[PDB]
């Protein structure tokens, strides 16, 4: 995704 | 437990000069491509330059440009100009699918060389208001010069003051690329009114300027 | 779309900061956004990151501290941080950092002074410039803003019509724990007696603005 963290 | 570490800390470079600063990443950022580069301008907020290391946003002129691979990471101008004076952050991401962090780099300062400028020295007595609640604040204002490096002295009839004065100055002008520099002698009141010639010497280099003002006549 | 900015200014030591930031022109649910501190002359520290779908991570320094939340009915997101010290003075941010990605956004910042002094509002004095220039045509005239806290003092000259060659000062500590600064600008001596020259100092901590007309001798 564009981030971390999102699962 | 993540860490950016930029260099230089702090830089000088002529208009149109090529300027780069590195960002080096403790560890791979996200995907590898979540780097920013930050710009802060004296009093202002940071401004974002480039996004994923080398992807340069429409609001930012073109002679800003990003590069590096892995967890090196470099911001380039190409041809500086006087209101690049600013100081600038990488920011990295970082994580897991279940962890998410930010890390900035400690920051550069990119200073503008400049020929020498010799200030404008004014000296201002205290105002009657002020006067009026017994302290007295005369300010002497260097006014655009370059280089930063100066000593202001003040003189009360002739006797060289210590210790009750103070100094504050800008930020280089992101114009003309000079400093301004305000001293303020604090006296009370009543030792304002036993003395009459107050005078703000300037030193720079091999010249001296002395600006001064008798109390009580114009 | 915009990022508004709330709270904050001056708290007790030990004490809490609460600091949201209203989203407009979009939902808070849609982005994930940070919460950054500078403090006064040093860099940009990151606090927390409240991630899109709602998870809350923490840089390891501020993890005992610091709580992130956000509010999709009020579209807004929250910082919240105890146990408040001297070294946690700094102007605060929430923003997405837009560190992969084209969108990014800030709130405007806020100053957070942990302090035990109370507010006090500035003195205003004039700078006057001498009716006839000493200095080849051009004179400097200005405003002393003396005895203030905590910061900030914002200037102006003529409600903003006047930016060239003005030079506001970084305000500093005297020794009685309370601010100065001075703002100055150099005009053409020519329009002393035709232009009004107003600084506008604004103190939103106490509440206070003043319009002072500065004028010859």
């Amino acid at each position: 995704a564009g981030h971390a963290g999102a699962g | 437990d993540i860490q950016m570490t930029q260099s230089p800390s702090s830089l000088s470079a002529s208009v149109g000069d090529r300027v780069t600063i590195t960002c080096r990443a403790s560890q791979s950022v996200w995907r590898n491509k979540n780097v920013a580069w930050y710009q802060q301008k004296p009093g202002k907020a940071p401004k974002r330059l480039i996004y994923a290391i080398a992807s340069l946003y429409s609001g930012v002129p073109s002679r800003f440009s990003g590069s590096g691979s892995g967890t090196d990471f470099t911001l380039t101008i190409s041809s500086l100009q006087p209101e690049d004076f600013a100081t600038y952050y990488c920011v990295g991401h970082y994580g897991s699918e279940n962890d998410a962090y930010y890390a900035f780099g400690q920051g550069t300062k990119v200073e503008i060389k400049r020929t020498v400028a010799a200030p404008s020295v004014f000296i201002f007595p205290p105002s009657d208001e002020q006067l009026k609640s017994g302290t007295a604040s005369v300010v002497c204002l260097l006014n655009n010069f370059y280089p930063r490096e100066a000593k202001v002295s003040w003189y009360v009839d002739n006797a060289l003051q210590s210790g009750n004065s103070q100094e504050s100055v800008t930020e280089q002008d992101s114009k003309d690329s000079t400093y301004s520099l305000s001293s303020t002698l604090t006296l009370s009141k009543a030792d304002y009114e036993k003395h009459k010639v107050y005078a703000c010497e300037v030193t720079q280099g091999t010249t001296s300027v002395t600006k001064s003002f008798n109390r009580g006549e114009c | 779309v915009q990022l508004v900015e709330s709270g904050g200014g001056l708290v007790q030591p030990g004490g809490s900061l609460r600091l949201s930031c209203t989203a407009s022109g979009f939902s808070i649910d849609s982005y994930g956004f940070s919460w950054v501190r500078q403090a006064p002359g040093k860099g940009l520290e990151h606090i927390g990151y409240l991630t899109a779908g709602g998870r809350a991570f923490y840089a390891s320094w501020a993890k005992s501290r610091s709580t992130i939340t956000r509010n999709t009915n009020e579209n807004t997101v929250t910082l919240k941080m105890n146990s408040l010290r001297a070294e946690d003075t700094a102007v605060y941010y929430c923003a997405k950092l837009g560190s992969g990605n084209p969108v990014a956004i800030w709130g405007q910042g806020t100053l957070v002074t942990v302090s035990s002094a109370s507010t006090k509002g500035p003195s205003v004095f004039p700078l006057a410039p001498s009716s006839k220039s000493t200095s080849g045509g051009t004179a400097a005239l200005g405003c002393l803003v003396k005895d203030y806290f905590p910061e900030p003092v914002t200037v102006s000259w003529n409600s903003g019509a006047l930016t060239s060659g003005v030079h506001t000062f970084p305000a500093v500590l005297q020794s009685s724990g309370l601010y100065s600064l001075s703002s100055v600008v150099t005009v053409p001596s020519s329009s002393l007696g035709t232009q009004t020259y107003i600084c506008n100092v604004n103190h939103k901590p106490s509440n206070t603005k003043v319009d002072k007309k500065v004028e010859p001798k």
